């Protein structure tokens, strides 16, 4: 199998620890290996989008200089195949814009691992 | 009718809206009273304008319609029963006495502790030809939040009563659009409503965040 | 930062122990943050302070 | 109940007969000033601040202090110029002498007398004289700074200390404009309740000293909670900023607590961040406790569990909310198979598990704080109120002081709860309690009816105890109710987390519950065989007879045998830990999950009346409870739990609802002989302080500070048997290990040694491996 | 007041509830911290902004804060006239008549 | 373009200096504008300040023609799709400079209907406090861009700041945890 390249976006390193945390090397014995590939700054997520090889983004809505439903909403109408995008969203009301971000699913703040896995494993399936 | 309309109960000195800080000071009993029916002799035109009223609508009509006559601050407000809305603001319009051509819009405003009468609309009228203003008050209960709409009396309620609307769900049956005007169409919920959240977000500092006002302490 | 209507300041006091006293009196703010980015000027917090200790200059 | 009809201003009303003015006018609306009143303080009318006029009576009356009487005319500041006169009037005083300290008291924003002086005060002041001056602040405890200047005498904190709590260790002290509320001499304030009287004051002179200038009420974030600690599950109040909880107030439950808590309540809530907490999944990799991602975790844990099929144990600990016991005992029993599930992580009996699924387990409400209060006779066995759910030591201190109940208790010595309880002993050697509960058949007092029989979980360690008290309760018909020290005991017993029980208190050993059960949860049937108990399990996991534990917030060192437990955690292949904190489990598991606190899970727990105790999580956060654990863990086994959140445990539990049908047999053990201490050898007796090397009060050095000095406690022969001397130090030791405190002589039955269960220095179970009643060689 | 540090509490009010007045110092610390307590009931106030009749009907549950507060903003309503005032002209004469309208957004929409 | 694919040599830095002396010059902003912050944006236009000096008093109309989005506003949930189309419709390179506190992080609208800072829907550059900040704050905030602007890398230069960026990124703790000297 090919280890999933899963892109993790956000300028917050505690963000993308948890991230990896709720998924392990393998979200499920039954699921490929994961790889990650974090990213703290929009023009290098962008760029590695950009060089494709990503079944996953994992995009942080709160992102300082650039906020994840930004990048999801940009990496959609710029890159031809782009992989499913999963936001993290600062709040619920939120919400409606993860939805006009376009991204595949939308998991909230704080990031509850097992609702993360559950989302990824949806994406991935 | 004809009692104080209590809006909330507030309970414990110092406006606590929980246990409270200081022990000993939770029992005591407020309730939160809006000012009450009004004896008759209202103030200044008031009376002739409410005279006028009930001159124009049958004495049965006229009970049936105006549920309550506040004067409150030298303002007049006259809660009008649900249904019957309609009509006497066809009456205030067109009444030569009365000529209250000129509707403001419409306020929502939410009880949350109003037993059967969570949701108000208020109609501010002005009458340019008499100089004058009123304010018409429609309770609505939470489970049907259903008013007549005015726009055939007031077109001018048209967007308020959506304004309203988004803002509340009060439906104003009878509107001939009513489609959020403010929030997207594809919004959840009332922001309005007193039991809507704030929706703030924590504001960020150097190793601490302040959450939003909705969710710190406060005193009422 | 109690006044300010976008809690754009955050205080935290301290006491000002014999060994290290900053401000007269038992209480100092050793902590204090203003998120500009949150402040809307309103001049609310100036208003409030009992001490004069917050004032608001006219540099921009 | 007489009623009287009453004028406040010119709306009138009808209260009950005795109703202080004060009362009347709050169940009215009208809001009358007050500083010294308190609603469950004797009235004392010293502040003067709540003067009101009365018709008929020439002088201001303090509406505090003023009976309702019939047709009595009433007027309020609001509506008589002389009344608010004399208020304004007394606000003046009262501030004239009052430091300009709001900016810095920590009162500031919570004050009253900021808010009557703003409501009832005058605009600005009229002294331009030399205001009063003490040294502030001074610290009365290691708790609790005292500023006297703010202080208005309205003694609040000292009738607190007196008629509340029985610790008058505080009192108003010199006279005139010097008096002040004073220790007297270097001697602390020293009681469990030290901190409600700083809940209590109405100023910013006592304020506690670990929530000193660290917030404003502006900044808190305050949500309802209920207590963790004790049984007594009191409604509080917790406040935190920034994320971190900085006090827990008392909250207002009549019902429960009314307005007090302990000390441990109020400031035992640093545990969770001391630097211990586990953070993430942890897996043992190469012999090291690594951190391992959430997904990586539950897969080993799962392949372990299966791995392990039947022989797996299931420690639960007594921390657990109802909702948490509830999925510990659904997973045991629908995913593991197994029927090795107990809450019990101290000393403990198979007698204790039958009696609690006779008479505890489904039985909620059977009696209740109000009952306490009101019942003639109280008689406490194997139970210390204060060092044991401290608010059932307030409702039998106020029913003592209001209704004149008799208490009484089978218990070496006089506890100062007890004292303070007027209670009187009935001097027993401990193991020796089930002789004197057979011994009180003819107790005249306990068949007056409403009497009452207080359990608490130290009888489980005396073999007939429970079943004495039992066949006590059945004969004179006293009302008996078991009280555990852990909030999450009875929560456990109603979830069912014992090897004998069902959720329900539906019993293990019945078809027809077993059936009931199993429909419930959607499952083929439940297993049969007799579950192991803690003790059994530890015995098989340490023999090497388990093939894994499942380990929930247990503490190794409050089981009886902590070596034992330790070598069966060691030896067994493979260990699943769901705890908060790092602990002695943690470092010898091989998977380690993470659990919320209860400060950030929603949860429910039961009190000993087993009233429900619901609370909403204060703190959002990512972690996650037990719930969630072990209903994902199911879930990587392949089992769906079916309780991903509180409220689908607390729905399941209330559809299941009580057992309802056949009753379990009541215990009915033989009362075996105790044994017999020789020469230079005692009987050994102990409860856990209230303060205590309890690892929930991690984190809070002056709530420590504020722990009772250890000491053991002898008879006066037996310590000169022992060739000790009062307050010299004393040396109690085993095959294991040796506790060494200075002695205390108490006047306890002779050969019969006191220790603290476990306060620091003393660690029974891990320095002696020995429980109450065991026999212990003792020296000077 | 101003000085050489600024804008801020001038020195004679900090000396008055810092120095000498203790209900001084409560009045400034509640009416700053909590502010004034509006006694419960609702009011309907107009004026005539340069748009036209700016209402506020305030509504008081008695505390420390606004229970309700709802801005019937002349532009709102106004805005309502662009369908009579730009129905049948050009869009040029659209542009002009809701100039002339002249709406200031954030009064419309709140 | 071929300017991104010149070598690393004087050639590519003199390019990049001339063009970001060229773009931090006539650094047309978009006809955009959201509430108050617009109207302190005018005066800045307006005759006692003058945007003109520094080549931007072409407030482009269209999107394409623009270089420079001066949000000038609180933007709103409805708004935000709007602003975001507005933002893709101008043609690279692009700024955003969040003018005001409501456009930087939502200011004193800490509430459902405000998107708490631009930035959550795109790339900000420059953040401006103020509520509305005074012209003069805008235009430090437009020189401090222009700064920016003038050594804005290009080609392989573009790609190792990009790398080099990154990097530092990565390794900068949240502001959460920065404690210091709390209690
Ligand atoms: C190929 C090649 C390289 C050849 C070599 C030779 C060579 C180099 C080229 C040859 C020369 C060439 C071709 C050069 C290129 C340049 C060129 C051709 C031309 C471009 C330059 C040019 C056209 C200059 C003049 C343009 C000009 C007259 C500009 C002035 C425009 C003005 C007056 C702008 C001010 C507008 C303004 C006030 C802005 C505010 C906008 C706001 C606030 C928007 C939002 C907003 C609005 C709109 C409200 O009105 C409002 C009202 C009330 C409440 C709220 C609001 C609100 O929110
Ligand atoms: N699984 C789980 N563990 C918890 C929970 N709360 C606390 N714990 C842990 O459980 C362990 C045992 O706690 P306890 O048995 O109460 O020991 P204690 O803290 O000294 O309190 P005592 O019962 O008086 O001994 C502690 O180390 C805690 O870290 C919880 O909600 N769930
Ligand atoms: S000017 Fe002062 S009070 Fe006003 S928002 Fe800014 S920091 Fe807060
Ligand atoms: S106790 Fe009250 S009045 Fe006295 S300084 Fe503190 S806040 Fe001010
Ligand atoms: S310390 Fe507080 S409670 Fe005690 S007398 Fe003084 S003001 Fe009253
Ligand atoms: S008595 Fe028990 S439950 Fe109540 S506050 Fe004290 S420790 Fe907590
Ligand atoms: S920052 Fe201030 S001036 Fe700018 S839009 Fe927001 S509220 Fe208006
Ligand atoms: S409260 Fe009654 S005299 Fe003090």
């Amino acid at each position: 199998s090919a280890p999933l390249r899963i892109l993790v976006y956000s300028d917050n390193p505690r963000t993308r620890e948890q991230v990896r945390l709720a998924l392990g090397k393998r979200i499920h014995p039954e699921l490929p290996e994961i790889e990650y590939v974090d990213v703290a700054t929009a023009p290098m997520a962008i760029s590695q989008m950009d060089a494709g090889g990503f079944d996953l983004a994992i995009l942080d809505g709160e992102a300082t200089p650039a906020g994840g439903m930004g990048v999801a909403k940009q990496v959609k109408d710029e890159i031809d195949d782009c992989p499913p995008i999963l936001v993290l969203t600062g709040r619920a009301d939120d919400a409606w814009l993860a939805k006009w971000s376009r991204a595949e699913a939308a998991v909230p703040h704080p990031i509850d691992p097992i609702r993360l896995s559950d989302a990824v494993v949806s994406l991935l399936r | 009718g004809d009692e104080p309309e209590i809006i909330a109960v507030r309970r414990g000195m110092f406006g606590n809206r929980d246990t409270g800080d200081t022990s000993g000071y939770g029992r005591l009993v407020r309730p939160v009273a809006l000012p009450g029916s009004t004896p008759r002799p209202y103030g200044g035109y008031f009376d002739a304008v409410m005279d006028r009223l009930a001159e124009v609508l049958g004495e049965e009509r006229y009970a049936m319609s105006i549920e309550r006559v506040v004067v409150y601050r030298d303002q007049l407000t006259i809660e009008v029963s649900r249904v019957q809305l309609p009509a006497v603001a066809s009456v205030l319009r067109d009444d030569p006495d009365l000529r209250f051509e000129l509707c403001l819009g419409v306020s929502g405003v939410h009880y949350p502790e109003d037993t059967g009468r969570e949701l108000h609309a208020v109609y501010p009228l002005m009458s340019i030809t008499h100089n004058r203003r009123i304010q018409l008050e429609v309770a609505a209960p939470d489970a049907d939040p259903h008013i007549p709409s005015l726009y055939a009396v007031y077109p001018t309620t048209d967007w308020h009563e959506r304004e309203t609307y988004d803002f509340f769900g009060i439906i104003f049956d009878g509107h001939p659009s009513l489609t959020r005007i403010e929030m997207p169409d594809d919004w959840e919920g009332h922001p309005q409503r007193k039991d809507y959240p704030l929706g703030g977000i924590p504001v960020e500092y150097h190793g601490a965040q302040i959450p939003p006002p909705d969710q710190r302490r406060s005193y009422s | 930062a109690w006044a300010c209507p976008a809690d754009a300041i955050y205080v935290e006091g301290a006491d000002n122990t014999a060994d290290e006293r900053y401000s007269p009196g038992e209480r100092y703010g050793r902590v204090y943050q203003i998120n500009y980015l949150r402040c809307i000027g309103c001049g609310l917090c100036i208003e409030a302070c009992p001490t004069r200790a917050l004032t608001m200059t006219t540099e921009y | 109940v007489e009623m009287v009809s009453l004028t406040i201003d010119d709306h009138e009303i009808s209260v009950p007969k005795g109703t202080l003015l004060i009362r009347a006018a709050e169940l009215m609306g009208i809001q009358i000033p007050r500083f010294c009143d308190h609603p469950l303080l004797d009235p004392v009318g010293a502040c003067r601040q709540c003067l009101v006029e009365v018709e008929g009576q020439r002088k201001p009356m303090a509406s505090c202090t003023t009976t309702v009487m019939p047709d009595m005319v009433v007027r309020t500041q609001f509506t008589s110029e002389a009344a608010d006169k004399a208020q304004r009037g007394v606000m003046e005083l009262l501030l004239i002498n009052h430091p300009l300290d709001c900016p810095i008291c920590d009162k500031g924003g919570e004050c009253p007398l900021q808010n009557q002086a703003m409501s009832n005060g005058r605009p600005e002041t009229r002294f331009e004289d030399v205001k009063r001056t003490f040294p502030k602040p001074i610290s009365i405890s290691s708790q609790v700074l005292l500023d006297r200047e703010r202080c208005v005498l309205c003694a609040r904190c000292t009738r607190f200390s007196s008629q509340i709590a029985g610790d008058p260790f505080i009192d108003l002290m010199e006279r005139g404009a010097l008096q002040q509320v004073g220790i007297g001499q270097d001697k602390p304030f020293q009681s469990y309740f030290s901190g409600n009287t700083v809940q209590i004051c109405p100023v910013g002179a006592l304020t506690g000293t670990a929530y000193r200038f660290r917030a404003r009420p502006f900044d808190l974030v305050s949500s309802p909670s209920v207590c963790e600690h004790c049984a007594s599950g009191c409604a509080q109040r917790t406040d935190h900023r920034r994320g971190k909880v900085l006090r827990r107030l008392a909250g207002d439950e009549p019902e429960v607590n009314e307005e007090w808590n302990c000390d441990k309540g109020r400031w035992a809530f640093t545990y969770a961040t001391v630097g211990d907490r586990i953070t993430t999944p942890m897996l043992r990799d190469g012999g090291v406790l690594r951190p391992a991602s959430w997904s990586e975790a539950l897969t080993v844990a799962a392949a372990g569990l299966l791995t392990a099929a039947g022989s797996t144990g299931v420690l639960v600990g007594g921390r657990c909310t109802v909702e948490d016991a509830y999925a510990y005992a659904k997973f045991a029993r629908m995913v593991l198979n197994t029927n090795d599930v107990d809450f019990r992580a101290r000393p403990h009996s198979a007698e204790e598990a039958e009696f609690l699924a006779a008479h505890v387990a489904g039985q909620t409400m059977g009696l209740r704080y109000a009952e306490l209060e009101n019942a003639p006779t109280v008689l406490l066995a194997g139970f210390e109120p204060e060092e044991e759910s401290p608010i059932v030591f307030l409702r039998l201190r106020k029913g003592v002081r209001k209704n004149g109940v008799q208490v009484v208790a089978v218990a070496p010595w006089a506890s100062r709860g007890l004292t303070k309880l007027a209670g009187t002993v009935v001097p027993t050697v401990p193991g020796d309690e089930p002789a004197a509960l057979d011994g009180m058949h003819d107790d005249d007092r306990l068949r007056r009816p409403g009497a009452v029989i207080l359990v608490g979980e130290r009888l489980a360690t005396s073999p007939g105890a429970l079943s004495a008290a039992v066949r006590l309760a059945a004969a004179t018909g006293a009302r008996l109710a078991w009280i555990p020290r852990r909030a999450g005991e009875r929560g456990a017993i109603e979830a069912g987390a014992l090897p004998n029980l069902l959720p329900g208190g539906r019993p293990v050993d019945d078809a027809d519950a077993r059936a009931e059960v199993a429909r419930a949860w959607y499952i083929s049937a439940l297993p049969e065989a007799p579950g192991r108990d803690t003790a059994a399990i530890l015995s098989t996991a340490a023999s090497g007879h388990l093939a894994a534990l499942l380990v929930g917030g247990v503490e190794l060192g409050d089981l009886p045998d902590p070596e034992l437990a330790v070598a069966a955690v060691r030896t067994t292949p493979f260990v699943v830990s769901l705890e908060l904190r790092e602990s002695a489990v943690t470092e010898l598991a091989d998977v380690v999950f993470p659990v919320a606190p209860v400060v950030e899970k929603a949860g429910s727990f039961l009190n000993w009346e087993g009233r429900p105790r619901p609370f909403a999580p204060s703190l959002k956060t990512n972690a996650i409870p037990d719930l969630r654990v072990l209903h994902y863990l199911a879930d990587e086994i392949g089992v769906d739990l079916a309780l991903p959140t509180a409220e689908a445990a607390d729905a399941e539990l209330a559809q299941l609802g009580t057992w309802g049908g056949a009753r379990p047999p009541a215990p009915t053990a033989p009362p075996t002989a105790r044994p017999e201490a020789g020469s230079g050898q005692a009987v050994l007796a102990s409860w856990r302080m209230l303060l205590d090397a309890g690892r929930l009060q991690d984190g809070e050095p002056h709530l420590a500070g504020t722990a009772v000095r250890p000491v053991a406690r002898m008879s006066a022969a037996t310590a000169a048997g022992i060739g000790a001397s009062d307050g010299a130090p004393v040396t109690v030791s085993t095959e294991r290990g040796a506790v060494t405190l200075p002695l205390a002589v108490t006047d306890m039955p002779d050969g019969v040694v006191w220790l603290p269960m476990n306060s620091p220095g003393s660690a029974v179970h891990q320095r002696l491996g020995v429980t109450a009643g065991a026999v212990v060689s003792i020296g000077a | 007041k101003l000085g050489p540090d600024g804008l801020g509490n001038s020195p004679e009010h900090i000396a008055k509830i810092m120095g000498r007045s203790m209900e001084g110092l409560i009045h400034h610390f509640k009416l700053v911290t909590e502010g004034i307590r509006v006694p419960p009931g609702q009011v309907y106030v107009a004026v005539e902004s340069p748009r036209g009749e700016l209402g506020v009907h305030m509504v008081s549950d008695g505390g420390t804060r606004p229970y309700r507060v709802h801005y019937r903003d002349p532009s709102f309503t106004n805005l309502q006239a662009v369908a009579a005032t730009c129905e049948g002209g050009m869009v040029a004469d659209a542009i002009a008549a809701v100039a002339s309208i002249d709406p200031v957004m954030g009064g419309v929409d709140r | 373009g071929l300017e991104e694919r010149l070598p690393g040599g004087i050639l590519l830095s003199t390019v990049e200096t001339v063009a970001g002396y060229v773009r931090k010059g006539s650094l047309w902003p978009a006809t955009f504008g959201l509430a108050c912050c617009a109207i302190e944006m005018m005066s800045t236009a307006g005759p006692r300040f003058d945007i003109a000096r520094f080549g931007m008093e072409r407030f482009s109309a269209t999107p394409r023609q623009a270089d420079l989005m001066i949000v000038a506003g609180r933007v709103s949930q409805k708004m935000a799709p709007v602003l975001r189309q507005i933002y893709d419709q101008m043609v690279e390179p692009k700024w955003v400079l969040a003018m005001g506190v409501c456009a930087s992080s939502g200011g004193m609208f800490n509430n459902y209907a405000v998107v708490q800072g631009v930035d959550h829907v795109v790339p900000v550059d420059i953040y401006l406090p103020g509520c509305p900040p005074r012209p003069e704050m805008l235009l430090h905030a437009i020189l401090k861009l222009h700064d920016k602007i003038q050594q804005m890398p290009l080609g392989v230069n573009r790609e190792e700041a990009i790398r080099e960026a990154e990097q530092a990124a990565l390794a900068v703790p949240p502001t959460i945890e920065l404690k210091g000297l709390l209690r």
